[PDB]
């Protein structure tokens, strides 16, 4: 049935897959154990599990995921974690040496030596199960082991699946802060390979999230756990028709199909709402309209960039906890004849209606509230093209006297793959601005 | 280019009076 | 699996080496005995880089000594930690150098080589795989530098998908050592730019002062200066020793911040420099140590890093504060002290920290950069060169063992090629 | 009338579309009835309405139309007033294309 | 009434410089569509010039025969 | 002491504005000589079509034998 594979490459898909793992198994009840030790108070777990996990003969779960990294290190650090006992460690493939933010390494001397092995290991997982709908790959775009072995293997998986839909879940080099240097290496030479070999795919940042914590979490310290969970919670809202029921159900074909208006403009717009502390959510009114006004708020996106610049084409709403449908078309209503959020003259409107009646779970020790209802925005507007323009211009910058690439040259790589990058993502700008011309 | 581009090439080539008011103030200071 | 092997190379490299050693084994929590008296965590598990597996879990350095005096064995075997070691790997000869590089790299580089290069192999394939090879030595000799260069070119021949990283100690003309060392100093600065990965630059004249006017020391020795560089190496070593969120290691280091072969020169600098009545007066927090890892007045060089720009900065951090306060304390020196490094690359600070707080100190912080700073060096170097060579003095000694001077002309010709090239992309202009 | 019909328009709620807008109940706890909106709720489209006076009949009123104190009227000349008339020229335009001269009208 | 002008230049040359700093960014986008068609269309020009000499070379001398 | 403030502040003012200016002057004029190695690009991108104008009529030669 609706059960999919995820995949976890680099540090930081692995942390996010932790985090994912984590939230499931609090949010089901699940034990860490891998059993049901509940034999004296239950407090849940009589739902439909098989999602995410397996059923065995003695009542023990078994993660689907795919735990690869180049760098041993995160695989051990995972290891000596409390969480040891519920995975398996065929799962967590080590290695001897990494890529570390390089492309080049990790795509030819590096990510070619381990092909067979994961290909062996996701086949065995596919063949575990029965009803495959799409994936869920983890990586990062800074991050060499997340870009090179992850182009490498999903130009496989896209050559051995094309009837099965392709996920993507990264991180964006924001143009104001960034933690390495060769960032934009990888970027340019990834976009290509997520362009023209999937379907769609999710780019966010941190320091957006930075701003909205202090902004609203009002932390003067936060950390990579509250990012994770951030993550992790629009992950949940994002597929949780599918672990559960409602009124309507949305499951991944259903917005997938309408999420992609052309093969070429497939970088979508998420907003998750509410993300609020523990203080914020007792003496605050929660209705829909207001979150979903404050959805389309540019200090709410995950991607720094004002929708006032450009315009919607396509827009995807979900819903998750108790929400009245009353509420979500005076919302519509609202928000269809508000002089501010802009629209193209050729869409009047499109939209989904996902009603969910399991509300969003807390976690002891995070910061979210309990919160009574949740939403998730997926819009697609032309306003977003500029992080590409900003990623464009830097790459030119650093490539007019080719800094740091004698490294790739000595590897083993085409220099003309630059200029053809380059070219591609002119191309793809040159379409999103055309799109973006009405009459 | 836009109305900031005309603005200035305007600005650019009445530089010359705005070299002028600079030094006649700087001269009266 | 992944281990380091250590070199260890003149008396000055063998003294700090020794320091380095008791550094890290008080840090690990070893016995000087030999077994093991920690009480961490990641103290026994990745314990294994730089020691090896044995019976009773003794575990042991992995250095070779390489020496032609006998005369600094004795003095290294005498210490609390000198007992420890493998006296096998006490490779010393019969003759002395006498300060000459080239009559050490011909009559004292000959017939000790081969026991070196056998030993070194024999370590080699003790582990499974290896990342590169770590060399403390310095250039006031021809013990650190007769012998290294040769060692660095043998290694590179025979292993070339290796780390070649290094810590020689450059010349000051203000505080000298040997009459022909700026001879030597050149004839080694070739086989650093033709045949060496990396090369960080050690001053003593700058540690000196440093420790002067900040840690006013009664006493000040180089004992003091060996523990300073100790730390140093363990701050940069923490990235794959002690691994936290943000790990790096050696090689991704010398890739991102090397732009050109020809230019591997590194600058150095711890950030906690303080005096012995002012540490329990202190404010632990991230302004301050962005302050000092950024002032010339704790950079351990003996230049002004301000007279040109900054080409790479890489900051590795060692404790529990965080990541923000590190972007937005780079993002607004970047913005503010604009005029100090390269306009045409943005983003030259690398964040790297290490989860894993030092043992004795809490908050740690390394500097890793490459500022236009060694530039004077080298034209004093190559003035001083020049200048000695016009009229050929103390080559007699250097005539005598075999070798011709065109070695000179082409050294120094490679001199002025390097120092024009350091000039002319000191000013990287945008474009015309 | 021309800035209470401009303002909704730039903000939120007094000027939505009150066509599904639900309604209260009240009295005491629940023993009564829910409340009524009853008003332009429905989708009543109201034009705009203007008033001046003629000359001649302002003159027989007791003023042929005096400007008050030079010096009073900051709020007239308030810079704020000033910009939002630059700005909101949009919306100006949206209301009403009718700028009204009147006085000159008396038989 | 000296006071009064000089105050009222001051702003202007705030005003003059404030409005200075567009014209930096106009030409940030004028460099930029120098970005657009300065170093990849002539990379591709250079090759292509390589190759078609190349390939023209070896089919006159492999028919000149 | 009104006069004096506002110097020293316009005096400030001024100083980094002429730091701006030389510099956004010489980026015109280099901005000029960089449409100018367009031009030069455009150039080589017409004689590379010449070339290979020749390249395709000297197959056609090759082909008819």
């Amino acid at each position: 049935m609706r059960e999919c594979i995820s995949i976890h490459v680099g540090q930081a898909g692995v942390q996010i897959g932790n985090a994912c793992w984590e939230l499931y198994c609090l949010e089901h009840g699940i034990q860490p154990d891998g059993q049901m030790p509940s034999d004296k108070t239950i407090g849940g777990g009589d739902d439909s599990f098989n999602t995410f996990f397996s059923e065995t003969g003695a009542g023990k779960h078994v993660p689907r995921a795919v735990f690869v990294d180049l760098e041993p290190t995160v695989v051990d650090e995972v290891r000596t974690g409390t969480y040891r006992q519920l995975f398996h460690p065929e799962q967590l493939i080590t290695g001897k040496e990494d890529a570390a933010n390089n492309y080049a390494r990790g795509h030819y001397t590096i990510g070619k030596e381990i092909v067979d092995l994961v290909l062996d290991r996701i086949r065995k997982l596919a063949d575990l199960c029965t009803g495959l709908q799409g994936f869920l790959i983890f990586h990062s775009f800074g991050g060499g082991t997340g870009s090179g072995f992850a182009s490498l293997l999903m130009e496989r998986l896209s050559v051995d699946y094309g009837k099965k839909s392709k996920l993507e879940f990264a991180i964006y080099p924001a143009p104001q802060v960034s933690t390495a240097v060769v960032e934009p290496y990888n970027s340019i030479l990834t976009t290509h390979t997520t362009l023209e070999h999937s379907d769609c795919a999710f780019m966010v940042d941190n320091e957006a999230i930075y701003d909205i914590c202090r902004r609203n979490l009002d932390i003067e310290r936060p950390t990579y756990t509250n990012l994770n969970r951030l993550i992790g919670q629009i992950v949940s809202s994002i597929t949780a028709s599918l672990r559960f029921d409602g009124a309507l159900n949305v499951d991944l074909t259903e917005f997938q199909t309408n999420l992609v208006p052309y093969p070429r403009i497939h970088f979508p717009l998420a907003t998750y709402a509410p993300v609020i502390s523990a203080e914020k959510a007792y003496h605050e009114q929660l209705s829909v309209a207001e979150i979903t006004n404050a959805c389309f708020e540019p200090a709410n996106q995950m991607v720094k960039c004002d929708p006032r610049h450009g315009k919607y084409m396509a827009c995807c709403m979900l819903y998750r906890g108790d929400v009245v449908p009353k509420d979500v078309n005076a919302a519509i209503a609202t928000i269809k004849t508000k002089r501010t959020i802009q629209f193209v003259d050729w869409c009047p409107t499109g939209f989904k209606v996902g009603i969910n009646y399991q509300p969003p779970t807390v976690v002891p020790g995070g910061d979210l509230a309990k919160v009574q209802r949740a939403v998730c925005m997926l819009s697609n507007t032309t306003a977003i093209a500029e992080a590409w323009a900003r990623l464009d211009h830097k790459f030119d910058l650093m490539y007019a006297k080719r800094a740091f690439v004698h490294w790739y040259v000595g590897e083993g790589m085409e220099e003309g793959e630059f200029s053809e990058a380059r070219e591609d993502l002119a191309a793809l700008e040159k379409d999103y601005e055309e799109v973006g011309v009405d009459s | 280019q836009s109305l900031s581009f005309m603005e200035a090439l305007a600005k650019e080539d009445t530089d010359a009076a705005v070299q002028s008011i600079l030094y006649r103030e700087n001269y009266i200071m | 699996m992944r281990e380091i092997v250590h070199l260890q190379a003149g008396q000055c490299g063998n003294q700090i080496g020794a320091k380095f050693w008791e550094v890290i084994s008080d840090e690990h929590g070893i016995d000087p005995t030999g077994t093991y008296h920690g009480d961490s965590d990641l103290q026994l598990e990745r314990i294994n880089v730089y020691y090896n597996e044995a019976t009773g879990g003794k575990y042991v350095p992995r250095a070779v000594l390489v020496d032609l005096e006998p005369g600094t064995m004795d003095s290294v075997r005498s210490g609390p930690f000198g007992q420890i070691f493998r006296p096998d790997n006490f490779v010393f000869g019969q003759s002395g150098a006498g300060n000459n590089w080239a009559k050490g790299h011909y009559t004292e580089g000959a017939e000790l080589v081969d026991s070196v290069l056998d030993v070194v192999r024999k370590e080699a394939e003790s582990c499974d795989c290896l990342q590169g090879f770590q060399l403390t030595h310095s250039l006031g000799g021809g013990t650190g530098s007769g012998m290294g260069t040769l060692l660095i070119s043998k290694i590179r021949e025979e292993y070339p998908d290796r780390i070649m990283n290094t810590f020689s100690v450059v010349p000051s003309p203000k505080v000298s050592d040997t009459v022909v060392e700026p001879y030597n100093a050149t004839l080694s600065v070739h086989q650093l730019v033709e045949n060496t990965d990396e090369t960080y630059c050690i001053d003593n004249e700058a540690l000196y002062d440093i420790c002067f006017r900040t840690l006013k020391l009664t006493t000040p020795t180089y004992g003091d200066l060996n523990h300073l560089v100790s730390a140093t190496m363990s701050g940069v070593t923490t990235c794959l020793r002690f691994p936290g969120q943000l790990n790096a290691d050696l090689r991704k280091l010398a890739v991102n911040m090397v732009p050109f072969p020809r230019l591997h020169f590194f600058m150095p600098g711890f950030a906690p420099l303080t005096s012995r009545g002012s540490q329990q007066y202190r404010a632990l927090t991230v302004p301050e140590l962005t302050q000092q890892m950024f002032d010339a007045k704790n950079m351990m060089a003996a230049c002004d890093p301000r007279h040109g720009r900054y080409l790479t900065v890489a900051a590795v951090f060692r404790g529990r504060m965080s990541m923000k306060e590190v972007d937005e304390q780079m993002l607004n020196v970047q913005n503010k002290n604009s005029s100090y490094f390269v306009e045409w690359i943005p983003n030259n600070v690398k964040t790297a920290v290490c989860d894993i707080p030092p043992r004795g100190l809490k908050m740690s912080a390394t500097f890793i950069g490459n500022s236009t700073a060694i530039q004077e060096l080298f034209k004093r170097i190559s003035e001083q060169f020049t200048a000695m060579f016009r009229r050929k003095a103390f080559l007699h000694w250097y005539t005598g063992e075999g070798m011709d001077e065109m070695e000179f002309t082409e050294a120094e010709s490679n001199m002025n090629d390097l120092v024009s090239e350091y000039q002319q992309y000191q000013d990287a202009t945008a474009e015309e | 009338e021309v800035i209470d019909r401009a303002l909704p328009t730039q903000h939120d709620g007094k000027a939505t579309s009150w066509f599904w807008s639900p309604l209260e109940y009240l009295g005491d706890e629940m023993t009564g009835l829910l409340m009524t909106k009853k008003k332009t709720q429905r989708g009543l489209v109201e034009p705009i309405t203007h008033i001046r006076k003629p000359l001649s009949i302002q003159v027989e009123t007791g003023l042929p139309a005096q400007k008050d104190a030079w010096y009073r009227y900051t709020w007239d000349r308030s810079l704020f007033l000033i910009y939002r008339r630059k700005e909101l020229q949009s919306i100006m335009a949206e209301l009403d294309f009718s700028q009204q001269d009147i006085d000159g009208l008396e038989v | 009434q000296e006071k009064n002008k000089l105050i009222a230049d001051l702003k202007g040359l705030k005003l003059h410089y404030a409005s200075y700093e567009p014209t930096i960014r106009v030409l940030h986008e004028k460099h930029h569509a120098l970005l657009k068609e300065k170093m990849l269309t002539s990379l591709e020009r250079d090759r292509a010039v390589g190759k078609i000499s190349g390939l023209q070379a070896t089919l006159k001398n492999i028919d000149m025969g």
